[PDB]
RNA sequence: AAACUUGAGUGCAGAAGAGGAAAGUGGAAUUCCAUGUGUAGCGGUGAAAUGCGCAGAGAUAUGGAGGAACACCAGUGGCGAAGGCGACUUUCUGGUCUGUAACUGACGCUGAUGUGCGAAAGCGUGGGGAUCAAACAGGAUUAGAUACCCUGGUAGUCCACGCCGUAAACGAUGAGUGCUAAGUGUUAGGGGGCCCCUUAGUGCUGCAGCUAACGCAUUAAGCACUCCGCCUGGGGAGUACGACCGCAAGGUUGAAACUCAAAGGAAUUGACGGGGACCCGCACAAGCGGUGGAGCAUGUGGUUUAAUUCGAAGCAACGCGA
RNA sequence: GGUAAAAAUGGCAA
């Protein structure tokens, strides 16, 4: 697949930006492998500490 | 780190030799120089090039493969090292492959071979064998 | 959680509900925490896995 | 003695990281405790039982307490000298890589003796204690079962500060440097037109060369030079003694008498396996009729005898030579 | 996911 973050030329995820990162989580709340979004392996860690940041402001669901 | 060049040029001349390279190019130092010479002298490589790169210059050496892609040089052995130094007297000189082959010896009188250093009666330090 | 359609077998949605379970992968991990596995265990499971995958 | 910049550093501009130390903040789950609902089991195994429950268990709902570890991400992915390091946040702090080419100008490499770090178990003092779990106790299995399996359970597992100093502490591969076909994946960069080139890692495949063979192969076990550590048949023995170190456990160093002609590495052909695949055969299954029990015939063993002639001995001797 | 449980021993030569 292709990297969103390269594509879109998005250089920094906010832990704020809830919307942009449940398009990476499943529905159960767990964080997607980056071979089915097709995320830079650079930007799974970015996306991810994001994710654990969200989630730790009650923005995102833990599950 | 680097320790003895010398033997790192005849490495090189060894290992581009096994492969069959026509061309081999290597730092340059005056005796590298002068080793390289005596090769081409006695017909083990065929041309000797300086290239003055603002360094240490680099030396390009072409070597010689016979009809039938036979290797002119069949094999070249550092003798003096820096761990130990190797001298011989004149009359001590050796003789590499009974005369096949050459021995590389720095001299008073410059660096030389063996049948040289025999014939002006000095001797000095054995830098490598080659047949 | 899997809720059944509208003029939908409770079969049908059974069916619905065991692809759910299947996706979420409760039951891997399950399996996998049914006894201790020492750590170089562990980590020499998940790169030959990973090696099949 | 005087130069030089290629090694090695420094500056400058970038890059990634579970590198380290100390605070703080989360969510899942386990255990326990408290109540509500509710009922005759639950739990466990090959099968059981011990155990738990009927003084209301287990289950289900909600609340509280406490400790430990951080699902997903997660990858021959990343980082570190090695041991190691995986939730998140902040503070302090180490190293590395890319580019550039300000600067310094061989300032380097290795490294005995030293000196530090060093998984786990263990030890000391104090704290903590959820889970798991040496010892230990039941239950079971068994010829026995000081085990494997089951129910429990203490040290320990956790924290702090000291000690210990060892692991198949392994890539069973010391460090440095240069050189020697390719192909392909991946991590962090750089450069030029998705492609090409390039730097440093990390994998797979594979020449030359090497190797006893297996294999290794620019991440050499190839070709070379420097320095260090280490080996010289097996056992006795990593033992004895001495020394040093340790609270202890022990660690480090480390023989000999005596004894043997062998120990060993790799590969090959077989055989074998409570290894696998695939196939058969009255092998089993599915059936039918028997033998073993009775009387008798006959062979054999044994015993007996003057002699009980000799031969056959699991299947493949025993109504067999006859 | 499984899994049936138990399942000891056998002189050196040639
Ligand atoms: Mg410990
Ligand atoms: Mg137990
Ligand atoms: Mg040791
Ligand atoms: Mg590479
Ligand atoms: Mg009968
Ligand atoms: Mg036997």
């Amino acid at each position: 697949k292709v990297c969103y973050f390269t594509a879109n030329g998005i250089t920094h995820i906010d832990y704020k930006d809830t919307e942009l990162l449940k398009r990476f989580i499943s529905e159960r709340g767990k964080i997607l492998p980056r071979r089915v979004t097709g995320t830079s392996a650079k930007y799974q860690r970015m996306l991810t500490t994001a994710i654990k940041r969200s989630r730790h402001m009650a923005l995102l669901p833990y599950v | 780190t680097m320790t003895d060049p010398i033997a790192d040029m005849l490495t090189r001349v060894r290992n581009a030799n096994m492969v069959r390279h026509e061309k081999l190019e290597l730092p340059a130092s005056n005796i590298k120089k002068e080793i390289a010479e005596i090769l081409k002298s006695e017909g083990f490589i065929k041309n000797v090039e300086y290239v003055e790169d603002d360094k240490q210059g680099v030396l390009r050496l072409f070597l010689k493969y016979g009809q039938n892609d036979e290797r002119v040089i069949t094999g070249l052995k550092r003798i003096s090292k820096p761990g130990l130094r190797v001298y011989a007297k004149a009359s001590e000189m050796p003789k590499v492959l009974n005369g096949l082959g050459i021995a590389l010896v720095s001299t008073s009188e410059g660096v030389i071979t063996d049948k040289e250093a025999r014939k002006r009666n000095v001797g000095g330090e054995i830098i490598a064998y080659v047949w | 959680k899997t809720v059944v359609r509208k003029n939908e077998s409770l079969e049908d949605a059974l069916r619905r509900f065991k692809r759910s379970v299947s996706k979420s992968g409760t039951i891997q991990e399950v399996r996998k925490r049914e006894f201790y596995e020492k750590p170089s265990v562990k980590r020499k499971k998940k790169s030959e896995a990973a090696r099949k995958r």
